[PDB]
């Protein structure tokens, strides 16, 4: 599994651009893709999706008209277009999987990114920065503007880690569930908009920002993210 | 989908993309013709597979006048059959192969009963059994040099103590392709062939296909009323 | 011939293996079934079938 | 006023007898024997789910445009005092018998596809049939509605006028689809008599119809016989198909026994 | 001498063995239960209807969830569906389309396919790079594989055609105990919730109980005019349920030896293709070859509730782990769930 991204830079006003990602090491068929911008300064945003078969496609508000996605089987290809840019859109963009079947965990897998500079329900996190120290325990806590307990049981919230000159690994899906390649000391859970993250007995390479983030309904809204420095 | 979550549509159209796959498969899936092979041990099967080109089961595949054939050899199996041959039950033809030759030769303790016994006791078997009141019987006759190199020396009715004929080849075979052609006990529905195989019969699937296509067109013919 | 004497033997064995065990009553056995039927009774739906607000059928 | 109306040309139909009364009572009381089991037959040609192949879709297609026309034909009949709304009446009864021909045919043409074409096709070919057979009536009305539009309702009874050449529009199909189909069953019963009985061919009559051509014939008077056959012959033809393709079959019966009463 | 003194002894064990079954059997179960109410009509009624299938249905198995299902055909296919919307979840090409059964791990992770060609294969659902791939290809056999079943992620029960059983492990791919004693083709074998105990039926009118990590067989069962083609067991892991051929299911106990119900009906004279039960034990649920199910009060066997709506042969059923639903897979390609 490796999801390898190309095609940013830096670009004046106007213009037009395409950003690939090119995948190997899985059937890429089966996969839904999403693609997620970072600020340089702040937190994360959704941009756009696609799905399995080229049947539907879903953007933001601030993008339509503008951007293009689309898929390459054959070669197993993933494609955006770019045009008409502003200086607003300076930030830096992520390719991410996700397959929607029963018992999945979706965002699983996320890329690398790619560096891009140009010359409704919202999520409030309650903090910018704790201290903390190796061997105490830890909470932090975000909430949401509008209910996210859909009528099947599922409760969309996803709880995200980027630690320094690295890129996001998931850690929590749907509340209460643990990704791949995560020590079972993390913990999560959650009420009615407020929501809790837990980590026990911290250790290095444990340091860095937390983002929370909601799947009830398009488009998708982050938060500020919080920190743990030390 | 107004009622549906956000992720429930992609499983929607997960499901929806593999019913169109599964049909397109079972779709092309009904086009290739089917046959099932049988014949008693050292019979010539392994001769009739040779000649024309094609553990439990073995299958084996060939492509021929635009049509693909699949024959299933089932000889590799010793278990009961009462089990595993109701799914057997849509092929369109059933080849049985046997020989002339062994006309003498005893396989047991009772001299009077030579291969010949056996290979007719399969024969009525298979023809007056529940799933095959519709199929198609090819049945593939071996081994004439030998036949007539020995029956030059040795005569008939040392298996037939009731046949009153010339000791030449043609009577007894004749004699033989009659003798395997009256156990059918419906001539109303099925249908018993032969022809009688060469070394050089480049022919040998040639008659195969020539009985399909007619029972084929007796299907056709018949669901039509006609 | 050892073919009859090696069949005589593994069927001595299979026997003497079948013979000394400490065989149970056929009534408590069925006591025990209709218990553990009774016993867990009010949670089989295929029974008594679910109100089709907590049904996940319906 | 009775059925001969439909198709016969006869520019100096005339008598001097009883004849009106004894025609149009064989068409009435034909087309009442009819709409009764053609309902039946239109409920089991679409209901039980073993039987959906291309024939059962040919049949079912077919026998819902006999419907129709025939109920159409029986109510606008006595619609001529309007002087400016049989011509609708006109052009409709014209698409629908000329749908009932094209279904027809394609009848004709899955009997080649099953006793020549011995093996299944490559792909799937529904689309064809729907298109073929109802775009044939559509283009033939939409091009005769365009060529003229007062020949649409009579001054007895609002149909086709004589008394220009535009019957041509009803009367060729009626002959280029005999004309096929007597091909197809001579090809059927060579068949059945070289690679291996008249029940089969009778039931074969109803569906191509060829009965219609006891209508093309009728000169003038001393050929009133054949217009009898016309009448008593295709005002049954529903029920004719039914008796020929739902009953005697043991087929249908034993799946209409075994899933209708379920 | 030696020959002389082991056939007496066979006789000798052989006679006690008998005495022992004939003094066992006391009494039957239906003159115990008298006194129980009956279940009265169980008006089962359709809720889905699973679609996509084109030649008859062999085997199905539940997951542990009680959501999941998974089907395999002669198509060369095996189906993993969603039973609450109806949904594919995945879909398993073959190479071998003659298979009979079917297996789904307690853990979610494997499943299993087997038939007419002798070999077991093992399939991987959770993988990473995304399709359901093959890992292991049990061999060892020489007839036809009837039926298979998981103990844990690295055990497995097979049986055959041949008069033999296989405990083998999956990491190895060597195998581990080999069971013998049967004369007759062997068609089907069940488990027990310890994965310590497991019953097999033969195709000569038998069925015997053998231990899983000794390799011995501890019992034998008689008592059936025709071959045993489907057998389940009872959850309480103190009786077992068996189907023959001859228009007769039966319930033995594997404490007891000895027949102890029948069900059978005058009107009913073809075969039982399978047989399961429910969660609570309180209902039989056989398969039968008059193109219906019959659901049978698995204590009393005076009674019939009745499932129908098939075009033919009833092949497979099965239960869900909380006894929320059953389903039926026949021979019409189509697969139902009653509620």
């Amino acid at each position: 599994v490796q999801l390898v991204e190309s095609g940013g830079g830096l670009v004046q006003p106007g213009g037009s651009r395409k950003l690939s990602c090119s995948a190997s090491g899985f059937a890429f068929s089966s996969f839904g893709m999403h693609w997620v911008r970072q600020a340089p300064e702040k937190g994360l945003e959704w941009v756009a999706y696609i799905s399995s078969g080229s049947g539907t496609i879903y953007y933001a508000d601030t993008v339509k008209g503008r951007f293009t996605i689309s898929r390459d089987d054959p070669k197993n290809t993933l494609f955006l277009q770019m045009t008409s840019l502003r200086s607003e859109d300076t930030a830096m963009y992520y390719c991410v999987r996700s397959i929607y079947y029963y018992g999945s965990s979706p965002f699983d897998f996320w890329g690398q990114g790619t560096t891009l500079t140009v010359s409704d329900i919202v999520m409030t996190q309650a903090t910018s920065s704790v201290p903390v120290t190796p061997g105490e325990s830890v909470s932090i806590s975000c909430r949401s503007s509008k209910s996210l307990l859909h009528s099947n049981g599922n409760t969309y919230l996803y709880w995200f880690l980027q630690r320094p000159g690295q890129s996001p690994q998931l850690l929590i899906y749907r509340m209460s569930n643990l990704a791949s390649g995560v020590p079972d000391r993390f913990s999560g859970s959650g009420s009615g908009t407020a929501f809790t993250l837990t980590i026990s007995r911290l250790e290095a390479e444990d340091v860095g920002v937390y983002y929370c983030m909601q799947h009830l309904e398009y488009p998708l809204t982050f938060g500020a993210g919080t920190k743990l420095e030390l | 989908g107004c009622t549906l979550s956000a992720e429930d549509k992609a499983a929607v159209e997960r499901s929806k993309m593999i019913d169109r796959n599964l049909r397109e498969d079972g779709e092309k899936a009904a086009r290739e013709v089917k046959l099932l092979l049988l014949g008693a041990g050292e019979s010539g099967k392994n001769t009739i597979v040779k000649q024309m080109k094609i553990t439990g089961i073995v299958e084996t595949h060939f492509t021929f006048k635009d049509l693909h054939f699949k024959m299933f050899d089932v000889g590799a199996q010793r278990s009961e059959r009462k089990k595993w041959i109701h799914c057997f039950e849509g092929v369109t033809a059933i080849i049985f192969c046997v020989a002339l030759s062994d006309y003498d030769l005893v396989l047991a303790e009772d001299e009077e009963m030579n291969r010949m016994h056996a290979s007719m006791k399969l024969f009525d078997s298979i023809c007056n059994n529940k799933w095959f009141t519709d199929t198609s019987i090819i049945l593939f006759l071996n081994k004439k040099d030998l036949f007539e190199e020995k029956i030059k020396k040795s005569p008939l009715t040392i298996c037939y103590p009731e046949y009153a004929g010339s000791n030449t080849y043609e009577e007894a075979a004749a004699y033989i392709q009659c003798q395997f052609e009256d156990l059918n006990k419906r001539k109303d529905t099925k249908e018993i062939y032969t022809h009688f195989t060469c070394s050089t019969d480049t022919k040998n699937v040639q008659f195969v296909f020539d009985a399909v296509t007619d029972v084929i067109i007796k299907n056709n013919l018949k669901d039509c009323g006609l | 011939n050892t073919a009859s004497i090696a069949q005589a033997r593994k069927l001595v064995e299979q026997l003497k293996m079948e013979a000394n065990i400490d065989r149970i009553k056929v009534s408590k056995a069925a006591a025990d079934l209709m218990a553990y039927c009774e016993a867990h009774a009010k949670e089989d739906p295929l029974l008594t079938p679910v109100p089709a607000s907590e049904n996940p059928f319906r | 006023t009775n059925f001969a109306v439909l198709m016969a040309h006869v520019e100096v139909k005339h008598s001097d007898a009883v004849h009106d009364l004894l025609l149009d009572v064989i068409t009435w009381v034909g087309i009442l024997l009819s709409l009764v089991c053609l309902l039946i037959c239109i409920f089991t040609f679409c209901f039980f789910r073993g039987l959906q192949s291309d024939r059962n879709t040919i049949h079912k297609n077919l026998c819902i445009s006999l419907f129709v026309a025939e109920l159409l034909f029986l109510i606008g009949i006595n619609r001529t005092d309007q002087p400016i709304a049989c011509a609708v009446f006109a052009a409709l009864l014209h698409f629908f018998f000329l749908a009932a021909f094209t279904w027809m045919f394609l009848e004709g043409v899955q009997l080649y596809i099953m006793l020549v074409e011995v093996f299944e096709s490559e792909h799937s070919r529904r689309k064809y049939f729907y298109l073929v057979g109802y775009g044939m009536p559509a283009l033939i009305v939409a091009v005769s509605a365009a060529v003229d539009y007062r020949s649409y309702g009579t001054d007895k009874v609002c149909w086709l006028r004589l008394d220009t050449y535009f019957i041509w529009s009803f009367i060729g199909p009626a002959t280029l689809i005999i004309m096929l189909n007597v091909i197809f069953l001579g090809i059927a019963l060579y068949k059945m008599f070289h690679h291996t009985w008249v029940i089969g061919a009778i039931a074969l009559l109803c569906l191509l119809g060829l009965t219609w051509a006891f209508g093309l014939m009728y000169i003038n008077e001393s050929t009133v016989i054949m217009a009898y056959l016309f009448t008593i012959f295709n005002s049954l033809q529903g029920m004719f198909i039914f008796i020929f393709h739902c009953v005697l079959q043991k087929k249908v019966r034993k799946e209409y026994g075994k899933c209708l009463r379920t | 001498s030696e020959l002389d003194q082991l056939r007496q002894e066979a006789e000798q064990l052989k006679n006690q063995i008998r005495d022992a079954r004939k003094a066992c059997a006391d009494a039957t179960l239906s003159q115990i239960t008298n006194n129980i109410d009956p279940v009265g009509r169980i008006q089962m009624r359709t809720r889905r209807t699973l679609r996509g299938h084109l030649a008859k249905i062999y085997a199905m198995h539940w997951g542990t969830d009680s959501r999941l299902l998974v089907s395999a055909s002669q198509d060369g296919k095996l189906i993993i569906w969603d039973s609450y919307t109806t949904n594919k979840v995945h879909a398993i090409p073959l190479r071998s389309s003659w298979v009979m059964t079917c297996a789904y791990a307690p853990s979610g992770n494997y499943v299993a396919c087997g038939g007419l060609d002798n070999i077991c294969s093992i399939y991987n659902l959770k993988t990473r790079e995304g399709n359901v791939r093959v890992s292991r290809e049990l061999a060892g056999h020489t007839g036809y594989l009837s039926c298979c079943r998981f103990l844990d992620d690295n055990q497995i029960v097979t049986s055959s055609g041949d008069t033999t059983c296989a405990l083998w492990d999956i990491e190895t791919g060597q195998q581990t105990t080999t069971f013998t004693g049967h004369t007759g083709d062997v068609m089907s074998l069940s488990l027990a919730p310890d994965t310590r105990l497991f019953v097999s039926g033969a195709c000569d009118a038998s069925a015997k109980l053998w231990d899983v990590r000794e390799g011995m067989c501890r019992q034998t069962f008689t008592g059936h005019e025709s071959d045993i083609n489907a057998i389940c067991f009872f959850p309480n892991g103190n009786a077992f349920a068996t189907g023959s051929d001859d228009a007769t299911c039966r319930l033995f106990d594997l404490r007891a030896d000895q027949e102890l119900m029948t069900y059978s009906h005058d009107n009913i004279i073809c075969g039982i293709t399978s047989v399961s039960f429910s969660k609570s034990g309180r209902l039989l649920l056989a398969g039968y070859d008059d193109f219906n199910c019959n659901v049978w009060d698995a204590l009393k066997a005076d009674r019939a509730g009745v499932l129908a709506g098939h075009d033919n042969r009833v092949s497979c059923l099965g239960v869900t782990d909380d006894g929320m639903a059953v389903a039926t897979g026949s021979w019409d390609s189509f697969l139902k769930i009653w509620n």
